[PDB]
């Protein structure tokens, strides 16, 4: 059926530095942008909420303003990533992935930061 | 907000004739559209996906095309089951509907008959006086229908009502209604009502003398 | 893969409702299902939708406020419940799936509930009061259906018998708020002193069946 994939279920980043966490969905030949759906939401928060190619930035959460991004060049294959810019101790914790391509379904992956 | 503009409204053609209808977007829905066919007291049953593509189960007759903002849909051959409204939907973006074209049923030009009823004895009792007047069997659904008690036209207080387009000869018929009080009723006489229409080539006026 | 809405609804205004859809089909918590508001003799409107497993559902912004779109996976139900009900929020308020082969938006209406019609007024349930219509070569017979609330009356002539050459003409809702209505038939002049013309109405809503014998 329809199954979003995580690479690493678990990732160790450490303080003021960029990471990236993939996310896999099936794409078979060209990506119907229009059909496409993607939430990243940690916990009680909004990250990114992305619907018809748009960003809905009102219900993202405060404490990723200009901080979190969806890479959209990998989209096109499949991949549905975040990137959060200067990871804080605070960005440690449980992130889902949720997507709709077609049908749709979720992930989680656990972030720990390691102190300096 | 993308808006799809339907045209023309109302369709009017006979079967075996073709038939054409336009949707445009107010924007660039590229090829995600679909169309609907929807009989009065039915959901909408989709005709064309994907703006060229016809669903299975629906006859060849059936075709549409286009991408951008310009769409329209064809129907080779007008079936007796194809007439009603056609809807379209666009995907590029959070579904919008058009309008929907109506298509009606086009023959030959026929005259309504007309009739009057007085209110009958029983609303009579009840303080209330409806006078009817009818018009049957006519084509098309275009009709005049003025009320005149003792010879003054009678202003606005008439409620018209319109039958859909009959399941076999394809004509209307039309219910004219004028609600007064037996207060009011009885202190006129003359009750008349003129009716127009094509196949009518003098009005014609049913009446009674109270 | 099919949709199964809730039966039709009676509400006074300020009040609230609910509508019921069941899907007996595809998945359910997987797939986006929506729910579309087609006003009298208007063009049809996307309200909102929702992929029941987000757990969060999607508005237009003129839905915005009063709109809750909530799915229930447990039962593979879906529900919608408009808030603040006014006058013209009457509508045929339907519940709609994609066709997965047709690509576009999640949010799609291919498969189509059976519709709920709501009705939003103050009136009160009411039974018709029916009355006869004195006959006009060719004849015509008729009874006027006035007076009742809510929608709909169902008119026979003669126990169903008569059928051919009948009219029933769309209710006109008028300004008490009461519906009214006219049922015609048409048949040879001869025909009155032979033939028996009796005119059944049923009023679902309120129980009531009615029969009115018409003559000249």
């Amino acid at each position: 059926a329809f199954t979003v994939t995580v690479p690493k279920d678990l990732y160790v980043v450490e303080y003021g530095s960029n990471m990236t966490i993939e996310c896999k969905f099936p794409v078979e030949k060209q990506l119907d942008l229009a059909a496409l759906i993607v939430y990243w939401e940690m916990e009680d928060k909004n990250i990114i909420q992305f619907v018809h190619g748009e960003e809905d930035l009102k219900v993202q959460h405060s404490s990723y303003r200009q901080r979190a991004r969806l890479l959209k060049d990998q989209l096109s294959l499949g991949n549905a990533a975040l990137q959060i810019t200067d990871v804080k101790l605070q960005d440690a914790g449980v992130y889902r992935c949720m997507i709709s391509y077609g049908g749709a379904d979720y992930k989680r992956i656990t972030v720990k930061v390691n102190a300096p | 907000e993308i808006v799809l503009t339907q045209s023309p409204a109302t369709l009017s053609l006979s079967p075996g004739e073709r038939a054409t209808l336009s949707c445009r977007a107010s924007q660039s829905v590229s090829s995600y559209l679909a169309w609907y066919q929807q009989k009065p007291g039915q959901a909408p049953r989709l005709l064309i996906y994907d703006a060229s593509n016809r669903a299975t189960g629906i006859p060849a007759r059936f075709s549409g095309s286009g991408s951008g903002t310009d769409f329209t849909l064809t129907i080779s051959s007008l079936e007796p089951e194809d007439f009603a409204v056609y809807y379209c939907q666009q995907r590029s973006n959070w579904p919008t509907f058009g309008q929907g074209t109506k298509v009606e049923i086009k023959r030959t030009v026929a005259a309504p008959s007309v009739f009057i009823f007085p209110p009958s004895d029983e609303q009579l009792k009840s303080g209330t006086a409806s006078v009817v007047c009818l018009l049957n069997n006519f084509y098309p659904r275009e009709a005049k229908v003025q009320w005149k008690v003792d010879n003054a036209l009678q202003s606005g207080n008439s409620q018209e009502s319109v039958t859909e387009q009959d399941s076999k000869d394809s004509t209307y018929s039309l219910s004219s209604t004028l609600t007064l009080s037996k207060a009011d009723y009885e202190k006129h006489k003359v009750y008349a009502c003129e009716v127009t229409h094509q196949g009518l080539s003098s009005p014609v006026t049913k009446s009674f003398n109270r | 893969v099919q949709l199964v809405q809730s039966g039709a609804e009676v509400k006074k205004p300020g009040s609230s409702v609910k509508v019921s859809c069941k899907t007996s089909g595809d998945t359910f918590s997987t797939y986006a299902i929506s729910w579309v508001r087609q006003a009298p003799g208007q063009g049809l409107e996307w309200m909102g939708g929702i992929i029941p497993i987000f757990g969060k559902a999607h508005y237009a912004q003129k839905f915005q406020g009063r709109v809750t779109i909530t799915a229930d996976e447990s039962t593979s139900t879906a529900y919608m419940e408009l808030s603040s009900l006014r006058s013209e929020d009457t509508a045929v308020y339907f519940c709609a799936r994609k066709f997965h082969f047709v690509s576009g938006s999640p949010f799609g209406m291919d498969v189509w509930g059976q519709g709920t019609t709501v009705t939003v007024s103050s009136a009160s349930t009411k039974g018709p009061s029916v009355f006869p219509l004195a006959p006009s070569g060719t004849a015509a017979l008729g009874c006027l259906v006035k007076d009742y609330f809510p929608e709909p009356v169902t008119v026979s002539w003669n126990s169903g018998a008569l059928t051919s050459g009948v009219h029933t003409f769309p209710a006109v809702l008028q300004s008490s708020g009461l519906y009214s209505l006219s049922s015609v038939v048409t048949v040879p002049s001869s025909s009155l002193g032979t033939q028996t013309y009796i005119c059944n109405v049923n009023h679902k809503p309120s129980n009531t069946k009615v029969d009115k014998k018409v003559e000249p």
